[PDB]
């Protein structure tokens, strides 16, 4: 049956300024079926309280979810989004780059 | 400005581990305002926008009751389509439905939508005249014959040209501050040195509402369509969206490039240049 | 506000 793979974007709500609070976001889109596991990570450790929007889909019927967490960027702390779906032979890990 | 109300529904079968998952959401333009989730504690339609929160208990009980009827109807459909497609009872499957309406700047009806998909492909859709169906295959044709006989389209026509438009309008006037705004994009460019001879030049659009934007680079007036890394418009999480377009510039050529931003809220399109 | 009626495939 159809299986489309997620696009992944990891980014912050606002322009990242260290010491200032923000939200780390991970937008997954263009996928099918809806079963996906998305983790936001801080220095490789899985962030515990990450919320996500409610499952919607686009005109072509593929799904999108936003995952997000309150975070204060620091110059040392690394953040990434690990994503897993049936399309991926291994969980896709995308790192957060502040200029992206 | 044109506006649209759309409802999106997903049923996914959980063979052996229970009753299917049904998630309903509702949107006026790019703002989600309601949701129902089968696996949620409450078993009620819930507000997802503050402007719908002060609707009455009448609205919430009324919307809860209707979405729960929807939920039941699609878990019947998961069985029916597994029969129509002669699938095993073991596999997980997906039905999606979407319907809604569009108005013009005048807030009068433009278009109504009503369509289903089984496992990510179009199953059946009401055609634009809101009188006929587009049934994909033989199973969607069984379904078309059914809804033809029971005059489902004439009744649907009445929701999408009447009571959908009426609600959208109401929502627009009740959620006026969120719904009738135009956040114009805050634009800016960055310059990262990829090497001694190359650099990325990224044009940002941020905090704009609605989601529609054209962010486009150019070199000496020529479209740079294959040479631009354009990302998918993304939610900022606060009800605005973000987007960037980037090009790798041969050192010394930065002046050749212009980024062009078109959005509802820009009196005129922007042409940005690194300088 | 959603549809007041339902119909099955």
């Amino acid at each position: 049956m159809i299986q489309r793979t997620p696009k992944i974007q990891v980014y912050s709500r606002h322009p990242a300024e260290n010491g200032k609070s923000n939200f780390l976001n991970c937008y997954v889109s263009g996928f099918h079926p809806s079963d996906i596991e998305v983790d936001l990570l801080k220095n490789g450790e899985r962030i515990e309280k990450v919320e996500h929007s409610d499952l919607s889909f686009s005109k072509d019927w593929s799904f999108y979810l936003l995952y997000y967490t309150e975070f204060t960027p620091t110059e040392k702390d690394e953040y990434a989004c690990r994503v897993n779906h049936v399309t991926l032979s291994q969980p896709k890990i995308v790192k957060w780059d502040r200029d992206m | 400005g044109s506006h649209s109300m759309r409802y999106f529904f997903t049923s996914v079968s959980r063979p052996g581990r229970g009753e299917p998952r049904f998630i309903a959401v509702g949107y006026v333009d790019d703002t989600q305002f309601v949701r129902f989730d089968s696996d949620a504690a409450s078993q009620r339609m819930e507000p997802r926008a503050p402007w719908i929160e002060q609707e009455g208990p009448e609205y919430w009980d009324g919307e809860t009751r209707k979405v729960k009827a929807h939920s039941q109807t699609h878990r019947v459909d998961l069985g029916t389509l597994r029969g129509y497609y002669n699938q095993s009872e073991a596999g997980s499957h997906t039905v999606q439905r979407m319907y809604g309406c569009d108005v013009g700047s005048d807030w009068r009806f433009l278009r109504g939508y009503h369509q289903y998909a089984y496992d990510g492909k179009d199953y059946i859709a009401l055609k634009e005249d809101l009188r006929s169906w587009t049934a994909a295959d033989m199973a969607a044709q069984t379904t078309k014959h059914k809804w033809e006989a029971a005059h489902v389209a004439e009744q649907l026509r009445a929701y999408l040209e009447g009571t959908c438009v009426e609600w959208l309008r109401r929502y627009l006037e009740n959620g006026k501050e969120t719904l009738q705004r135009t956040d114009a994009p805050k634009t800016h460019m960055t310059h990262h040195a990829v090497s001694d001879h190359e650099a990325t030049l990224r044009c940002w659009a941020l905090s704009f509402y609605p989601a529609e934007i054209t962010l486009t680079w150019q070199r000496d007036g020529e479209d740079q369509t294959q040479d631009t890394e354009l990302v998918e418009t993304r939610p900022a999480g606060d009800g605005t969206f973000q987007k960037w377009a980037a090009v790798v510039v041969p050192s010394g050529q930065e002046q050749r490039y212009t980024c062009h931003v078109q959005h509802e809220g820009l009196p005129k399109p922007l042409t940005l240049r690194w300088e | 506000g959603i549809l007041g009626f339902v119909f099955t495939l």
